[PDB]
């Protein structure tokens, strides 16, 4: 049996599902700890490693990157869960090691790689309180690139009225998002800010975990990919419309909820996106 | 003669004891760095570089970690140069906790 | 696998802090008994003995001390089979913290 | 230029020396960690150590015993301060090594050579929570002989209602000792049951340390060197009084202060003792 975990049904995914768009021939890059490609509800499709002690893509020692990419795409079956864009092909670009720490220069040229690969859209459940300008440049020439980037918003919470925000969620050409629960409510630990794009499901989010197992993790990064495979499901409905486009159409067609310092435009709802 | 001693412990959660402690080193600067610390003269050197000041200690700048919300808490008891010491603090998660020193949490 | 370590300072006075710290200590007892303790192995000893527990540690019976009043204060910071403790106690004067233990306070 | 300590006075031990009576031929033993007999203001006459790894009497490594035996003898002369019975025979019996710590049978042994050397005060400036039957039998012995033994009640303050003196002083064979201020006022640190017998100035209490130097201290230690004294002037006013007579001067002629568990039978007054 194969469960639906509710965050995919909160945005509408399986409104978009039944009319056949699942996200077929659209090239998702999860910058990340890695895929483990052996998992039954898992199809990688290729990706490399730029963390230079550990080369294979396809290894996660850390666990995070194949919950992540569960979310984007886990398998319409009858095993598992189901994600977003359960159709996408998937790339697992590894640019964090064992311990989930990444070297700057190795989530650049994960980018660098993502770009030169011809991924449709790129997803970065990571993050750090410091900007670059190398690291500004790489999403900036990505987005130039017709590449559709979502990050995660950061877990820093709330600090009085100040921006808690990470790179590269900071930066405007990244489709940045935060954690809701599902009852619409803002996680406390979802990071806060004039640069937060918009919301979605981010707590006890059930995927996918190394070794045929299935678990509930919580972050902004559990909320990012449910964008990204979102963005992956309007490219398969439409696949000419620019990045420019569907980006608008996420954050056109968002369920308002709060204050957008905390909510950005709100909770993204694929079906409307769609249109 | 510094009387310097501490006692670092982390745990997953929010507060010092909802918080069992997973993980515990000592750490030793006076006279000579030693301890149980995968890293003991680089700790020693971190604290006497912001002189003792937990508070003090600059994150990464260059480290991403993952966006996973699973809290660590880190507690730091002794004295440094003789004066009492009783630190906590939770990160995040594990990585957000290591890109903080440079090697006092390098543990 | 003991997550153990201790930190134990002592100095001249009623309170924590009002006493600055003269003398301080680290010990290990997992894996194996260790730290800066000129007496670690029976320390630990003391310790597996009343299972981790100040306030089980029975004095001397057997020495008497100088009646003379010039406090004491000791702490106690770290873990023990995994548990948090943090004592404090005061004694009349240092040969009465020493008839305490046997080697824990053997400084 | 000689300076007198407060508490010499308080016990009016000046009355006695102007009638001439100054302890002369009166051999009161320190039990305790040895007496510098290098100090100027000090006059041992002999002594032994029962302490196998310090076996010189006269070498105070912990400074305690020389300033209990300044509070018994500092001699009167114009330097320094002045004794109880400054002309007192002092003998040191060291029992307690450097780090104050001594054994039990180091301490009966003590005793032991004090009654065979005919000491006629012992002076105990030390204690332990715990009786033993050898210990019992020493101090009995003692009395038995003709000694006067004097201890200092113990530094553990009140506790309930229950006793929190300590041994030797709890036997009912030995002058139980607690510690006043100047004002007449309990110490803190004193301890109370109804084994306690009189009180002494125990407060900031000048006296000889090791070196040719001086110092104050707190503690029943140096209220029971204050009872020694005096039981060392009365012998030399009355020389063929016995133990039991002497004590029960000392008992019955004290400044009643408070309730005799925090304070016993008060204050003593060494001119009243002599009659
Ligand atoms: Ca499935
Ligand atoms: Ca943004
Ligand atoms: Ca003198
Ligand atoms: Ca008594």
């Amino acid at each position: 049996a194969q469960s639906v975990p509710y965050g995919v049904s909160q945005i509408k995914a399986p409104a978009l599902h039944s009319q056949g768009y699942t996200g077929s021939n659209v090239k998702v890059a999860v910058i990340d700890s890695g895929i483990d490609s052996s998992h039954p509800d898992l199809k990688v499709a290729g990706g490399a490693s730029m963390v230079p002690s550990e080369t294979n893509p396809f290894q996660d020692n850390n666990s995070h990157g194949t919950h992540v990419a569960g979310t984007v795409a886990a398998l319409n079956n009858s095993i598992g869960v189901l994600g977003v864009a359960p159709s996408a092909s998937l790339y697992a670009v590894k640019v964090l090691g064992a311990d989930g720490s990444g070297q700057y220069s190795w989530i650049i040229n994960g980018i660098e790689w993502a770009i030169a690969n011809n991924m449709d859209v790129i997803n970065m459940s990571l993050g750090g309180p410091s900007g670059s300008a190398a690291l500004k440049a790489a999403v900036d020439k990505a987005v130039a690139s017709g590449v559709v980037v979502v990050a995660a918003a950061g877990n820093e919470g709330t600090s009085g009225s100040s921006s808690t925000v990470g790179y590269p969620g900071k930066y405007p050409s990244v489709i940045a998002v935060g954690a809701v629960d599902s009852s619409n409510q803002r996680a406390s630990f979802s990071s806060v800010g004039p640069e937060l794009d918009v919301m979605a499901p981010g707590v006890s989010i059930q995927s996918t975990l190394p070794g045929n197992k299935y678990g509930a993790y919580n972050g902004t990064s559990m909320a990012s990919p449910h964008v990204a495979g979102a963005a992956a499901l309007i490219l398969s409905k439409h696949p000419n419309w620019t990045n420019t486009q569907v980006r608008s159409s996420l954050e056109n067609t968002t369920t308002k909820l709060g204050d957008s310092f905390y909510y950005g435009k709100g909770l993204i709802n694929v079906q409307a996106a769609a249109q | 003669y510094a009387p310097s001693a501490l006692v670092l412990t982390v745990g997953k959660g929010v507060s010092a004891t909802t918080a069992a402690p997973e993980r515990a080193v000592t750490l030793t600067c006076a006279p000579g760095p030693s301890g149980t610390h995968p890293a003991a003269g680089s700790a020693c050197a971190d604290l006497a570089a912001v002189g003792g000041d937990l508070n003090a200690l600059t994150r990464g700048e260059d480290v991403m970690c993952p966006m996973v919300y699973d809290p660590v808490l880190l507690t730091v008891d002794g004295v440094w140069q003789g004066k009492r010491v009783s630190y906590e603090r939770v990160f995040s998660n594990e990585c957000e906790m290591n890109a903080h020193g440079s090697s006092v949490f390098a543990f």
